């Protein structure tokens, strides 16, 4: 353990205590809070007390949980990746028979691990290179879920970034299209409500990155032994 | 002469060269040649693979016409024998209920229905049902 | 503040009152509904915009509007 | 001035801040029939006394959440809670109910404002009082 | 509190809302407290005065920076090898590696280096020393002076102006359409031929000696008499070499047509003409509105005129309407000048000007990113402020019936029909990409759905491109149209039939599909900008949306929740569908462009059909270089690119806060913090003097979308120069 | 046996199980606040420890949001 270890580790401090942060708020301030006095009144899962008191959007535990599951994400995906770039870079590799040791990625962690332009180069970048040219063999697969992963995280934004009244809208729109030709079905579609759409937003985009990592880190662990 | 910059793949080294190691998609052996002489009768770049041309050429129609009729009969099928069953069921005192459970003797009767469904159309659209007045349809306001 | 108006389609259902939470409408006589009584907004100085008042109305679109404006200490919400 | 006998709270750290002493603080006063707990809008709970009660709180919106709480959350219902509002001056204006009968119920005496005699669709087009720095719904 | 003084409610606010909202709405002046149309109309004119000035002292700043710290008198002796400097760097922050590292272009301290091209431009029309460019920056800076001295005059309250003076828009067009572009040409036309043309031709000709020197031996004779094309005889030779007499002729109005065998740019002769008959016909088209003598045309004759008999009304009172609005007019000179600035890219990426600029290829891509950018930016513009026309000034009694009027009669059919191409386009692009991928993957790439670009390689071939053997028109030399004589024609056809330049290039089934992803990103795009547009007076789940403005925060969750409704969040929404087809433009011209420039077209050729390709060979393969810019071994010239890359990559992360995370969250969080000062002994001495609040909705969406723009920016700007710079420049 | 030998599935094992962990842990603070909005009665937690945590508990995200602040700037 290191200047880069030490780093590391109190990075993992910061993100915990940061999730915690989140779900302890959530936890204590559920019943009611100084914004909203009678928050229990309506209930665990609400989107909002609306704009009033210049915006309450999110004060409810369940968008208290929404906001953790981001923060959660974030955390073990800097652990893990510590992990397997430590892993890589001073215990695994091979060993020759006079008893010296090679190492996968010759103990670059101690000197690049220290800024982020190391964390994307020489660990992104470097170890992205089993996963980007996995086409045309048995590594396939996880290319193709590669770029998957890397997929449905963007599409995940689309119910992150905006709100259903311009879907409602459009949905009316279409909705005309569709009682023009009188096809217009008995059940009135609508836009997923708020609490849908975050749920929705975060579900996919924790799939995307999950899926993502998943995938680039077997296709990388699966050509070096 | 159109296409001065395409070959046929029958006569291109580079689709020569690499037809010989066309890999098997299903277990059948013989896979890769019927693949390699399928596509020895297509148009072929530079790479040596097969280009399609879509500018309505008859030559060329298996490529993209043949295709679109082909999607757009079993489109068509799916879209009215759906719009069919949506208006019997309108008046059925539970729409809305018959929209999550199928009732499938009906739905069957329209899938069966269905084939002969561009003279259906056509029909109804002589006959007025197919389109509303503008007047006779929700508007939101200006 | 924000500015509470009560239009004429109003039909004395009193849910709108019962929804405010900051006491701020009003059932007042009336005599173009069945029920007689009409929504009134005395103390909008107190309103803070939070709309519950329009999700409890039943007409159509709404008879009760809320029009967000100035905002001061009282209509922001503020405990300090 | 206002009465007394506060009820038998242990404090919390969510209760008033300067703006209290330096804004306006409110009260509210209520006669219970039992010493009882009721669950204060500030965070945990306190004993409310039997007889008269008065608390002091720093929003209108916690004394009327306070009011609902009393009305709704007792099988012995109370209906004589009063709210006011203590200006740094100590002077005491009585807010709610305005004049004593809950104003989700018809009751003489009271003017009707606020109220527009048109619909909603029959507001003046925005172009129309263009520069009169009135919004459609002002005139 | 006194501000903001141009409005009341925002100046009563206790908290720091007041601040945030006092800035938004500064520049907002049809909303301020008591505003008249005539003090509108004025405050705007000095504005618009200020812009102008500020424009002047930036091109000012430009020239003065490159004349003081360059190396341009060095630059044009190798326009080829040496690289322009932008400006000098003085950082204290920097260490001793950063300074051997910037230490370049062969200079004696830290430097940049220039990537605008303003070398190129300086070059071609004939400034060959600095202290011409000193002389154009004092110049520019006299004339910044003056426009903001104008600005103060016609502030004041007797050369103020009047509302009538504003709306005369016959004179307008009349002045501006033969002055400010028919003059302006004409000045320029003359300009290239008295002073650019001869230091073309290595003659010296500046203030001291033009009025002496004639442009042509036969100066104004034939002018007069008739006898003009002895101005377009003896033209430049090809082997003539730019800034010397070697080669050169004495012609100075020629349509030579193709490029400079030399510097691979249009030949300035042709420039000539072009700007001079460009002046004529603008000169002519401004004769055409009446003014006060009787002769020309009354736009609201013409308008009213020219009604149809299925439009009901025509295009009638849509005078008064344009007249009236300023909204309208801004809208249309936003969409105005997005197209032109997006046609400027186009026609210069492939039709290069100046001198040595195709060959320094890093300034092209560059040139070409920036203004695409900023087209879309101005398209947006145009939306986004006739929405806002629509909300305000837009009356459904005076246009009752016209062609403005009659949208919003068939506003749900423009959507639906709009929404239903955008998911055709998208589903069958995605899927044959997807399908393309897949099979690739599975070590199959010959069953890929590879579709020619016909159509393209046929309006290539009637330009006269013979490589695809169309043979028709131009490409065609038996037709009419090649059978004509004229003088273009032999150079056009031998710049567009050579693969060395980018006029015209060579188009295969990759370009296929991307053309067709960004007709798909331009029409989704189009769709939220129109349906934000023409929704923004109302709908079915708000038909009251006019009554509450342009930009609100939602209408709570009541009516099963209406967040995001505002037609301001329309314009929010489609920022972003901007910059992602922005993204796809670039990305495509970028790296066909690589290709072209490296010889290596086939590895576009090859991996630009499938999603993996652009991953691997595109962004994977090009950014070794960049973040290589500093190691734990040492640092190079792109440690300042890297850093920014990383920078990018950082704000638009940030943005995703604001973006995501919602309000109630952070004004609870706030109150803690309050509640935790308040308490805290040694700190309640100093206490605030505004509330603390949290970001206001709308406010935050602005925020994030701020945020996000800026990252997205950088992060591709610093990827494009590194990447460019360092594999070639 | 050979597990350390194959990384690839100490790299996976120790994945999987790590995400399992934090999924569950979130669940615990998700339900943790269900339990708060629902079951919780303020007549049976009179000065009590849940009560007390209700009760200090602006210091306490006060203090914890300061711990972040620190940990997140310097780190
Ligand atoms: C601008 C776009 C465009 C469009 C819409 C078409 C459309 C068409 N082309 Mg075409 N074509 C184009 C550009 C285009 N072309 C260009 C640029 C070239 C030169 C490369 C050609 C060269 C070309 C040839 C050589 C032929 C066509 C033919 C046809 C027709 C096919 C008949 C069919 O499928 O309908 C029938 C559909 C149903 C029954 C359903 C169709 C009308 C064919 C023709 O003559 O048909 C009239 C034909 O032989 N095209
Ligand atoms: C001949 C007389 C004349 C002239 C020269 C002008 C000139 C001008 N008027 Mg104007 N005006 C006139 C008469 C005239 N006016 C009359 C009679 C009236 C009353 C009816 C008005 C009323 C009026 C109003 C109300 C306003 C103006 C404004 C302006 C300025 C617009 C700013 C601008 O973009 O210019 C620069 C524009 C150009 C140089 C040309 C546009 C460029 C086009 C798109 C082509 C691009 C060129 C080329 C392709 C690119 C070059 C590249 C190069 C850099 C390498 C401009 C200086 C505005 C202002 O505020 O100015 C202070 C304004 O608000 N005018
Ligand atoms: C539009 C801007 C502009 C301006 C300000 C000038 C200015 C000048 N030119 Mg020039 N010129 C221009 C455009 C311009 N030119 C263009 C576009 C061409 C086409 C190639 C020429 C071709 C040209 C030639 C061939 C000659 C000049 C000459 C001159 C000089 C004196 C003759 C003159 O113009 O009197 C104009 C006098 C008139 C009687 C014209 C009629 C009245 C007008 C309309 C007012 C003077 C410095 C002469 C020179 O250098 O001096 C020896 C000369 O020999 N010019
Ligand atoms: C000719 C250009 C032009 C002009 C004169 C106007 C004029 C106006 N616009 Mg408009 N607009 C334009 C172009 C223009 N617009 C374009 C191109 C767009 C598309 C993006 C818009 C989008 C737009 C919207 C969405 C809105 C307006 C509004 C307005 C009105 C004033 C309020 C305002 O924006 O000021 C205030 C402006 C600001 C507070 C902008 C500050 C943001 C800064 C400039 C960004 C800086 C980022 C960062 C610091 C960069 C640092 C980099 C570093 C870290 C490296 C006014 C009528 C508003 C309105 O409705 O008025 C009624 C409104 O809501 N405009
Ligand atoms: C990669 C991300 C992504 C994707 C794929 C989309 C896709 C879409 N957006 Mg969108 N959007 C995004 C990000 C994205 N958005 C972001 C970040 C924003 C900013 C907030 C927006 C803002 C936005 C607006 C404002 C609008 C859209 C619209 C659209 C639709 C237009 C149709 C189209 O372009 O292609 C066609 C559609 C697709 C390619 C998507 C379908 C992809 C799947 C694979 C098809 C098959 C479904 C699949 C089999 C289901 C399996 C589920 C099962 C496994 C559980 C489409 C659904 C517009 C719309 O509604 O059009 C009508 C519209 O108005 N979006
Ligand atoms: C890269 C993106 C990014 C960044 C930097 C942050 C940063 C932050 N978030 Mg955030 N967040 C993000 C994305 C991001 N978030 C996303 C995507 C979500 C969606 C789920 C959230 C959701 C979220 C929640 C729900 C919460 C946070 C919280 C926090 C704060 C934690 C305290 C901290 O780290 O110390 C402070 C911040 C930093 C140390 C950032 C680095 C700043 C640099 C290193 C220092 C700059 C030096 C100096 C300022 C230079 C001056 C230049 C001069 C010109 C002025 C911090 C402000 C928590 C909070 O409120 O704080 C406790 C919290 O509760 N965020
Ligand atoms: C022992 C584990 C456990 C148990 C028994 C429960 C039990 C319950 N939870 Mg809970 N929860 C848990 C773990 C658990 N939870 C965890 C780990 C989290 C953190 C994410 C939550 C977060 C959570 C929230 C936020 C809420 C509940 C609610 C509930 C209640 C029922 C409603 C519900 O969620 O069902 C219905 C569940 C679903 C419909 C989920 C199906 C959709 C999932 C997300 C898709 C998963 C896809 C999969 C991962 C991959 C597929 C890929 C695709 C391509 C096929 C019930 C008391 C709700 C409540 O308030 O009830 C009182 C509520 O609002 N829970
Ligand atoms: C390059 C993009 C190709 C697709 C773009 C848009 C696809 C659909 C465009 C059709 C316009 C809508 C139907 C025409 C709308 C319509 O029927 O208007 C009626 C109009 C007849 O005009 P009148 O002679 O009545 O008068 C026109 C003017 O005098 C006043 O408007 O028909 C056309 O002008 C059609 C051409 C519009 C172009
Ligand atoms: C009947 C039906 C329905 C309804 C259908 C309706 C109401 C349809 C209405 C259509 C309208 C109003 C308009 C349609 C316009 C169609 C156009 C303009 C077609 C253009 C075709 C072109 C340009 C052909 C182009 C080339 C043609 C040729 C094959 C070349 O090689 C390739 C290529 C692409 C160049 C549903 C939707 C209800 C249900 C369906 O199942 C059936
Ligand atoms: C809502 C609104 C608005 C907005 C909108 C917009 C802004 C739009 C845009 C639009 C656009 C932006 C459009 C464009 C168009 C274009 C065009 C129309 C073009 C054309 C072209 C052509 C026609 C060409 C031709 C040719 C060729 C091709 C080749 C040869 C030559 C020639 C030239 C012949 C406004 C403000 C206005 C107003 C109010 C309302
Ligand atoms: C796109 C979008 C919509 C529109 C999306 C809608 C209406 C959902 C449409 C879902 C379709 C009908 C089905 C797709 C999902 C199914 C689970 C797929 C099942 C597949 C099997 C049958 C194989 C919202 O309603 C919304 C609301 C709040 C915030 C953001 C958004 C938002 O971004
Ligand atoms: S809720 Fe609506 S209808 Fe009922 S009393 Fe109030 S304003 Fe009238
Ligand atoms: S934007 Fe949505 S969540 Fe926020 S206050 Fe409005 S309705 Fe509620």
């Amino acid at each position: 353990l290191g200047t880069a270890d030490f780093m590391v580790h109190h990075i993992h401090a910061f993100t915990i205590h940061v999730t915690a942060l989140i779900l302890l708020k959530g936890v204590l301030y559920a019943r009611s809070s100084r914004l909203v006095p009678d928050k229990a009144n309506l209930g665990f899962r609400f989107p909002c007390d609306g704009p009033g008191r210049g915006g309450t959007c999110q004060v409810s535990g369940w968008d208290h949980v929404f906001l953790g599951l981001f923060w959660m994400y974030n955390s073990l995906s800097i652990v893990i990746f510590h992990f397997s770039w430590k892993m890589q870079s001073d215990v695994w590799g091979t060993v020759s028979p006079d008893g010296s040791v090679t190492h996968v990625t010759l103990g670059n962690f101690a000197q690049s691990a220290i800024t982020i332009n190391g964390w994307l180069r020489d660990f992104l970048w470097a170890q992205a290179a089993n996963v980007i040219n996995s086409y045309g063999s048995a590594l396939s697969a996880y290319g193709i879920m590669f770029l998957a992963g890397h997929f449905v995280f963007a599409f995940s934004l689309m119910f992150l970034f905006s709100g259903r009244g311009y879907w409602q809208e459009l949905i009316e729109s279409i909705v005309w299209a569709h009682n023009k030709l009188n096809v217009a079905p008995a059940i009135q579609p609508r836009a997923l409500s708020i609490i849908q759409g975050r749920a929705v937003g975060v579900a996919h985009y924790l799939l995307g990155g999950i899926v993502t990592t998943w995938a680039f880190f077997l296709a990388r662990s699966l050509s070096i032994g | 002469d159109d296409f001065a910059n395409l070959t046929p793949c029958s006569e291109n080294p580079a689709y020569l060269a690499k037809s010989k190691n066309f890999l098997n998609t299903t277990n059948d052996p013989n896979s890769g040649k019927i693949r390699a002489e399928r596509y020895a009768s297509a148009l072929c770049g530079p790479e040596g693979y097969p280009h399609l041309i879509v500018d309505g050429r008859f030559t060329h129609a298996g490529d993209f016409l043949i295709p679109s009729i082909l999607f757009l009969y079993i489109a068509g099928w799916i879209g009215w024998v759906g719009r069919s069953y949506l208006i019997e069921i309108r008046e059925s005192k539970n729409p809305e209920m018959q929209e999550v459970v199928i009732n499938v003797p009906l739905a069957i009767k329209k899938m069966l229905g269905g084939f002969l469904w561009p003279l259906a159309a056509v029909g109804e659209y002589t006959s007025g049902k197919l389109v509303m007045k503008d007047s006779e349809i929700p508007t939101s306001p200006r | 503040s924000h500015s509470v108006k009560i239009y004429d389609t109003c039909i004395g259902c009193t849910q709108c009152v019962r929804a405010c939470p900051l006491d701020v409408l009003e059932m007042v006589p009336w005599d173009g509904c069945k029920a007689a009584q009409i929504a009134s907004s005395p103390r909008t100085e107190d309103c803070v915009g939070c709309k519950r008042c329009e999700t409890a109305c039943p007409t159509d679109f709404l008879s009760i509007r809320v029009y967000l404006g100035a905002e001061t200490t009282r209509s922001m919400g503020l405990a300090y | 001035e206002l009465s007394g006998q506060p009820p038998k709270f242990g404090g919390s750290t969510g209760g008033l801040l300067s703006k209290a002493n330096r804004e306006e603080k409110y009260a509210i006063t209520w006669t219970s029939a039992s010493e009882q707990v009721f669950e204060m809008p500030t965070g945990g709970a306190a004993i409310m006394n039997e007889g008269e009660n008065l608390l002091y709180l720093a929003r209108k919106e916690q004394c009327l959440a306070l009011g609902t709480q009393l009305r709704t959350k007792f099988k012995p219902k109370i209906q004589d809670y009063k709210i006011y509002r203590v200006y740094p001056s100590g002077e005491v204006q009585y807010l709610h109910p305005a004049d004593g009968v809950f104003p989700e119920k018809v009751n003489e005496g009271r003017e009707a404002q606020g109220t527009k005699t048109r619909r909603i669709g029959q507001n003046p087009e925005p172009v129309t009082i263009k520069f009169s720095g009135k919004a459609p719904y002002e005139v | 509190t006194k501000f903001p003084k141009f409005s009341q409610d925002l100046a009563q606010d206790p908290t720091t809302r007041r601040i945030w909202y006092g800035i938004a709405t500064a520049h907002d002046f049809e909303t301020h407290d008591g505003m008249t149309e005539e003090n509108l109309y004025q405050k705007i004119f000095a504005s618009h005065f200020g812009h102008i000035a500020i424009i002047f002292l930036w091109t000012s700043g430009t020239l003065f920076h490159v004349a003081w710290q360059g190396n341009f008198e060095q630059w044009i002796k190798d326009p080829l090898n040496i690289r322009p400097i932008a400006h000098a760097i003085w950082d204290p922050h920097f260490g001793e590696g950063a300074v051997n590292a910037f230490t370049q272009a062969g200079a004696s301290n830290p430097v940049n280096i220039a990537y605008s091209g303003v070398y190129h431009w300086f070059y071609t029309i004939g400034m060959t020393t600095n202290q011409e460019l000193y002389s154009g920056a004092v110049f520019l800076l006299v004339l910044a002076s003056l426009f903001l001295f104008a600005g103060w005059l016609h502030l004041q309250p007797k050369f103020r102006p009047s509302l009538a003076w504003f709306k005369n828009a016959e004179s307008r067009l009349n002045h501006h359409l033969a002055g400010l572009f028919g003059v302006s040409s004409l000045a320029w036309a003359g300009h290239l031929v008295h002073v650019a043309i001869p230091e073309a031709r290595g003659q010296h000709v500046g203030w001291d000696n033009f009025l002496s020197t004639p442009p042509h031996p036969a100066g104004l004779m034939p002018f007069f008499t008739g006898n003009w094309g002895v101005y377009a005889a003896d033209p430049d030779t090809a082997g003539h070499i730019f800034g010397t007499s070697e080669g050169a002729g004495t012609a100075i109005l020629t349509f030579l047509g193709g490029f400079h065998p030399q510097t691979e740019s249009l030949w300035l002769t042709d420039i000539a003409h072009h700007h001079l008959a460009i002046a004529v016909i603008f000169i002519i088209a401004g004769h055409m509105y009446r003014t006060n003598w009787g002769i020309g045309h009354s736009i609201k004759e013409i308008l009213n005129a020219h009604k149809g008999p299925l439009t009901g009304a025509g295009h009638t009172n849509l005078y008064d309407t344009i007249n009236n609005s300023l909204h309208f007019q801004l809208g249309l000179a936003l969409a105005s000048l997005g197209v032109i600035t997006s046609l400027v890219a186009q026609h210069m990426y492939s039709l290069p000007s100046y001198a040595f600029i195709a060959q320094d290829h890093t300034t092209q891509a560059a040139l070409y990113t920036h203004h695409q950018y900023i087209a879309g930016f101005l398209m947006v513009g145009a939306f986004a402020h006739g929405a806002i026309f629509f909300v305000r000034d837009y009356d459904p009694v005076a246009n009752k019936d016209n062609v403005l009027a009659r949208m919003l009669e068939h506003k749900e059919a423009l959507i639906s029909h709009l929404s239903w191409v955008s998911l055709f386009l998208g589903f069958h692009t995605l899927g044959l990409y997807v399908h393309n991928d897949v099979v690739v993957a599975f070590g199959t790439p010959e069953k890929q759905i590879l579709i020619e670009p016909v159509f393209a390689q046929w309006i290539q071939a009637t330009s006269g491109k013979a490589l695809y053997g169309f043979d028709v028109l131009l490409s065609n030399p038996d037709s009419i149209a090649s059978t004509t004589g004229a003088a273009w024609l032999p150079g056009w056809l031998d710049a567009i039939n050579s693969g060395t330049n980018s006029l015209f290039l060579t188009i295969g089934p990759g370009d296929f599909l991307v053309h067709h992803a960004i007709a798909l990103g331009l029409h989704t795009t189009a769709l939220i900008l129109i349906k934000g547009a023409l929704d923004a007076r109302g709908s079915k789940l708000m038909p009251d949306k006019k009554d509450f403005g342009y930009s609100f925060p939602c209408d709570g969750p009541g009516r099963g929740g209406t967040c995001d409704i505002s037609a301001w969040d329309a314009f929010y929404l489609a920022m972003f569908w901007m910059l992602n087809t922005l993204g796809w433009l670039t990305f495509y011209w970028h790296w066909k462009h690589l290709g072209v420039w490296s010889g290596n077209v086939a590895q576009f050729n090859e991996n630009s059909t499938y999603l993996m390709g652009w991953f691997r060979d595109y962004l994977w393969a090009n950014s070794a270089q960049l973040i290589n810019g500093y190691n734990p071994y040492g640092v190079n010239n792109l440690s300042v690119w890297a850093w920014m890359f990383l920078f990018g990559h950082l704000v638009w992360a940030t943005g995703f806060m604001f973006l995501i995370s919602w309000r109630g969250y952070w004004q609870e969080l706030i109150e803690t913090i309050v509640w935790a000062h308040e308490r805290t002994p040694l700190a309640n001495l100093v206490r605030w003097k505004d509330k603390p609040v949290a970001l206001s909705i709308v406010q935050a969406r602005l925020v994030g979308l701020a945020h996000f723009t800026v990252g997205y920016v950088l992060t591709y700007a610093a990827f494009l120069i590194a990447s460019t710079a360092g594999k070639f420049g | 046996p050979y597990q350390a030998i194959d990384y690839a599935t100490q790299l996976s094992l120790f994945t999987h199980h790590m995400w399992i962990g934090g999924f569950l842990i979130v669940g615990a603070g998700a339900h943790g606040a269900i339990f708060m909005v629902r079951d919780y009665d303020p007549a049976k937690n009179v000065n009590n420890l849940l009560d007390r945590m209700l009760r200090h508990r602006d210091a306490i995200i006060s203090h914890l949001n300061w711990v972040c602040i620190f940990l997140g700037f310097h780190s």
